[PDB]
């Protein structure tokens, strides 16, 4: 995933 | 080095050799040289026959004449070769056959003659017919053998509904099949422009939706020769020069041996 | 990265290398770039052929057929209480011409069904929502004689039960050809006449036709029993090739299609009149 | 079994690499949508089917 | 050039980018992009029409806003033949795309149709 | 963190620094804060410009068109059995004015379709649910002459089949401009008159118009065959710019729009009457 | 009444430039139309209010302050390059924000001179010369 | 391929940082919703397009 | 290697390409390729204009006809190009201009034709005049532009003292200037002998006693074409073939910009 | 998963  | 050239070629297959001092390089259709059916693409299980030198050699067909009114000539393969020596026999004694071909078209004239021939190798060359009747061209008429067929400048519909000729009516600018001739160059081809070259040489792979098929029922390749630019010489209105087609089967193999097929060509 | 080649900065020339000259008799097309005949600057090229990929060219659902079917009281004269369509891309011209840029093809096929209905007569009361059955009948299977006979039991044939008003029905089909690729063109016959044959009808076939039934048929019916008032419906079939591969390019059809084969009849004059030295 | 790939972003919002996700639900590959990531090839088998392919700066015929 | 080998000649072929008067004279055509073709053993000549445009993509239909310009051909010298030779002959023309060429927005063609 | 600047505590001044004085002839706007001319306290600022971002300003589906289409018995006089709309944000004023705060733009476009229908006449029986086809026809493609001719086969054109009663249809479109940005304003012509021209019609163009067909058309029809009784429908098209970028600000349109260009005709008096020394 | 109808010759006055008007005089002669602009001053000649034209790059020549105005313009377009003959990139508009006045002389008149320099000029697509018809 | 970001919470329930999740389903970025996380810039190219930008406490003209 | 030749050349300058399949190698005058004025040979201090691709490209002049009575043709440079596109404009808007040139002379015929053209590049080609009056040839007559001038087999003195023509009278065997034509070979040159070659190609450097000068006042190079051996074909007494001169400015730079020079050519 |  990509957590920003 | 030494002195070699694109224009000078020697082709040798079996006991036959062709030379040409005025060629325009040579074409391998779709960049694929002819080859035999691989074990992992194989479909008939029976051991094939590969006659090699006895069938894979240069058969020369009957010469045709090119004159100022000549609209174009066509042949189908393997049909043009059905009566050529042991190739013909192998083709008719077996249910299945596959073969590639080296096609060599020959037409020399002189530095003062004029004209250009479009030589085209067409996969599945389906041709248009005579009639109001669709898909009605008879087997005997679809297959002229060595003799080949011709093109016409326009569509003359076979009117006699009572006793129909069941023939093709190939119109030249439509490549005999509903498309425009100008686009036939997407097919493997060469041009014999008389100021440049004597001959055309095209090497054809076996092309089909199957690894092997019935040669008697189906033609794989069509050879179409049309005058892209008309023959002319000095001022003589009735000039005439020969066109000779010489063809060699390549990597020929056959499956399904039994009694000989005798087609009715009448 | 799928972008086309950058243009190279190219200067003046005074040399024995002559790219502008060639010989089309060879069969080859001259591989020239603008930098071979004119002075060019450096361009960093970002354009791409993404939309002209074989998949992208065919990735669109085309109308291949219009099947009409009625739901009304079963009388005793010819009626449309059920209908049958031979599966083909050839009753329509548009997709046919796109597929015909090539000799052979291999692909999976997506079928989408848009179903519309209306009332025929001014008024005999109304109708409740209809369920439509679309049965695939592969070559060999029993074909229906009646809108509700035993074949419709569909125990082994694939069938869609479409409810009217729902989103259009959609199914996918594998590559189902008998060969290693579909033949868009077949130069030959399914039978050969032999000298030893009794009649010469025995060995007669249609030129360029292969199997008699090719892919079988679709049998369409309204599953509902009839209302007092008549309802007419049409099933429009949309066909899309997917996971597409193609072989051997062909010139596009330039004159109007005349049936299933390469036959032409008329309007053999595709090109307009234009003066040689007229822009 | 999820499949994750980058999108080729055309018009960019005033906000880099953006992705999308794909999951096949059916056993038959025929059921699958199109990946549309299609590779390209040389026109050469059609534009240059010559046995002796020649360099463009040299004579076609020699 | 589909003439006899004894035939000689020099031809100018040209491309004028859009915006001015379409060339009626070699004098005007000379001023744009052009190739002076000398006839000889290499039978054929190629003129590349370079991508010169304002917009990043032109329309496939006719439209002055996305117009491509003008192609023209003229005799640089003239066709010269010897005696006993044909004084008249055909020229054939071919067209194709250079490797920087691309297309977008798929659409149905006006080149095929079907009646009711 | 997107909050605006905190107000700084500012005291009395007796100095040679004079921020209150300036010269607007320079072209610049004086960068002043309250602390430059008045005594201020310290405020920790939490307010934000989140809603005035270009995206947030346009992130709303605007009505750009109303297409009317009928389904009735095909007679032989002019009828609306199908309709065509030139794609534009200019038949409507509201979104047009918002887009026109800027000279150039670049964005993806979302199309949402709300479809409504009704019965025209008091009563000839009723109608079954209608399916609508919305076909995009890009400039160059064949335009329909008839509600059910071959063009509707839509083999290469994108088409929506909308079922009546379903949630409104929705599609997205890329940035499809021929330039690197859309031109909301074009000061120029598509053709130039040349001294060497035959008529002076040849070089005549519309001022500020670019390509003749700009983005093509939407062809709308009811796919169903006609009922006995007539049904009229309207397709309302909602347009939303997304992933928006804009260049070069412009004054907003102050007088009423008079067609596709910057032309005004009347109500050139936008401003009210107010006395100079009247609050 | 005709929309987008200003002719090329009239849209392009060259060096001479054009003018603004205090109000909209509609060209009435439907038989032989002038196909000209009708630029109304407080509407910046284009349907908007002049007071807002300050969002454009600008300077003011207020005579008590300065002799001149100097604006450096970049190439602005939706394309990297275009046809200069078909399309103008920039418009220069000069309006009297405050009217000229001197001592008590009701008929004062002073000159305005515009001097312009092209910058970083490059050209593509060479061929024969374009001769527009300006009549 | 899921994307996770913090929401700017306005009215808080009597319960800290709250998130939301986003997944693109389509290959074409045109199909995508708006991220709405948009950065801001200086008005200076419009408010101060001067070659010699001057400090507000000093004379505009000198 | 590969197949290259002295006879087959391609020249490309700006948006223009010349091909020739029958050249006789090519000449660089005095062994010097054209170049720009060096900082240490520079004389006008102002920044020069170098238009490059817009002026340094192939301008083709009006074709002349070579027949059995043709005595010779001449041109002066830059004068032949004064009206050629943006080169002409640059030449007339500036006080000073320097340029080199690629000259390509074109004349094809046939294996059965006969004749030889002497193509000569002469630095400072001063020509002789009409009269008893010395150095009297008028500017308008000294400068024919693209049209060029001609030679004569003998000296016809312009007798009309009242209204003099103020023209040159270039006699062929005297190279139009008081010397013998046989010696003109000490000048950069090529020969178009029709059995050998189609064309002549000479590359000219800027030659002068100064780094730069006024192009309007002074011609740097003269192109002289004379039939060293007369045209002949089969037995037809009235044969006629075209001669086309195509010229390209090279390394062109200009100084002294101001309002345009409009010479009076009447 | 499979990230390409
Ligand atoms: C010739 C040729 C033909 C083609 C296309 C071939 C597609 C073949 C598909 C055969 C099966 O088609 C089916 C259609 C519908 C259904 C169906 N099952 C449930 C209701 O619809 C099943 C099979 O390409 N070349
Ligand atoms: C001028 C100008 C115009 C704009 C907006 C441009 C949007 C261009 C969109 C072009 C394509 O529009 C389509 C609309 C609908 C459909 C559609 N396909 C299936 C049914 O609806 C396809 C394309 O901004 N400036
Ligand atoms: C690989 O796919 C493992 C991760 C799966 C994540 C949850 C997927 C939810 C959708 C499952 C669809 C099943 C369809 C038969
Ligand atoms: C990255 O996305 C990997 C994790 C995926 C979690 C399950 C997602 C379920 C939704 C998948 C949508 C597929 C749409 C084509």
């Amino acid at each position: 995933i990509s957590e920003v | 080095a030494c002195g070699y050239s694109d224009r000078v070629l020697q082709l040798t297959l079996g006991n036959s050799t062709i030379t040409t001092q005025e060629a325009a390089n040579s074409v391998v259709a779709y960049g694929r040289w002819p080859e035999f059916i691989r074990d992992d693409e194989a479909n008939p299980v029976d051991q094939p026959t590969e006659p090699d030198v006895a069938t894979c050699r240069f058969y020369t067909l009957d010469t045709v004449m090119w004159g100022k009114e000549s609209k174009g000539w066509w042949w189908k393969l393997p049909d043009a070769l059905r009566d050529m020596g042991l190739f013909g026999q192998n083709m008719y004694y077996h249910y299945l056959g596959r073969s590639g071909y080296t096609v060599h078209v020959q037409c020399n004239a002189s530095k003062f003659h004029q004209g250009a021939l479009g030589v085209f190798a067409i996969p599945e060359y389906c041709l248009a017919g005579d009639s109001d009747k669709q898909r009605y061209t008879s087997y005997a008429n679809a297959n002229p053998g060595e003799r080949g067929g011709k093109f016409y400048s326009q569509f003359n519909k076979d009117n006699a509904v009572t006793s129909p000729k069941r023939e093709f009516c190939p119109v030249d600018y439509l490549l005999g099949c509903g498309v425009l001739l100008g686009n036939a160059f997407v097919y493997p081809h060469q041009i014999i422009n008389l100021r440049t070259n004597n001959s055309a040489t095209i090497v054809l792979p076996y092309v089909n939706a199957l690894a092997i098929d019935s040669m008697v029922k189906h033609n794989n390749w069509g050879i179409a020769i049309l005058p892209l630019s008309p023959l002319d010489f000095a001022q003589d209105s009735s000039v005439e020069i020969p066109i000779t087609v010489t063809i060699a089967p390549m990597c020929s193999e056959f499956n399904g041996l039994r009694n000989v097929t005798a087609p009715k060509f009448q | 990265q799928d972008s086309l080649p950058d243009t190279k900065a190219s200067g003046p020339a005074h040399s024995k290398e002559v790219p502008a000259l060639t010989a089309v008799e060879t069969g080859a097309t001259n591989p020239l770039a603008p930098s071979d005949t004119v002075q060019t600057r450096h361009v960093v090229q970002r354009r791409s052929r993404s939309e002209s990929t074989i998949e992208s060219f065919f990735a669109r659902g085309a109308c291949v057929a219009i099947i009409e079917v009625d739901n009304e009281q079963p009388t005793t004269r010819a009626q449309k209480l059920f209908a049958m369509w031979r599966i083909t891309y050839k009753d329509t011209v548009q997709l046919r011409r796109k597929l015909e840029f090539f000799t052979y093809s291999r692909f999976d096929m997506e079928f989408t069904f848009v179903v519309t209905a209306n009332f025929t007569n001014a008024n005999n009361g109304h109708a409740l929502n209809q369920v439509y059955q679309i049965m695939y009948i592969p070559p060999g299977a029993p074909t229906p004689k009646s809108w509700d006979d035993y074949t419709w039991q569909t125990s082994s044939n694939p069938s869609i039960f479409y409810t009217y008003g729902a989103a259009p029905a959609r199914i996918s089909v594998p590559y189902v050809g008998l060969a290693n690729a579909y033949s868009h063109f077949y130069d030959g016959f399914a039978k050969v006449p032999l000298k030893t044959d009794a009649n010469d009808q025995i060995g007669d076939s249609l030129y360029s036709a292969m199997t008699v039934d090719d892919f079988g048929v679709l049998a369409v019916r309204v599953v509902n029993d009839h209302n007092p008032t008549k309802v007419t419906s049409k099933v429009r079939i949309y066909m899309k090739p997917k996971h597409v591969r193609v072989w051997c390019p062909r010139p596009p059809r330039a004159v109007p299609y005349y049936g299933p084969g390469v036959d032409y009849r008329n309007n053999l004059d595709p090109l307009s009149e234009k003066g040689l030295t007229t822009y | 079994g999820a499949q994750v790939s980058s999108q080729k972003v055309g018009a960019h919002e005033n906000s880099s690499t953006i992705n999308y996700t794909t999951i096949n639900y059916y056993k038959d590959s025929a059921s699958n949508a199109a990946s549309k990531q299609d590779y390209s090839q040389d026109p050469s088998k059609f534009t240059e089917p010559l046995k002796d392919v020649l360099i463009k700066t040299a004579p076609a015929l020699n | 050039f589909c003439g006899s080998m004894m035939a000689t000649g020099k031809i100018l072929v040209a491309y004028a980018p859009p915006g001015a008067q379409p060339p009626t004279s070699r004098k005007e055509a000379m001023l744009g992009t052009h190739v002076i073709w000398d006839l000889g053993l290499q039978s054929s000549c190629t003129m590349v029409v370079p991508w010169i445009s304002n917009v990043t993509y032109r329309q496939t239909t006719q439209d002055s806003f996305t117009e491509g310009g003008y192609i023209s051909m003229f005799y640089q010298t003239r066709i010269v033949v010897p005696l006993s030779t044909p004084k008249s002959m055909s020229m054939l023309g071919f067209v194709s795309a250079c490797n920087d060429f691309s297309v977008r927005l798929l659409r149905d063609t006006t080149h095929i149709s079907q009646s009711a």
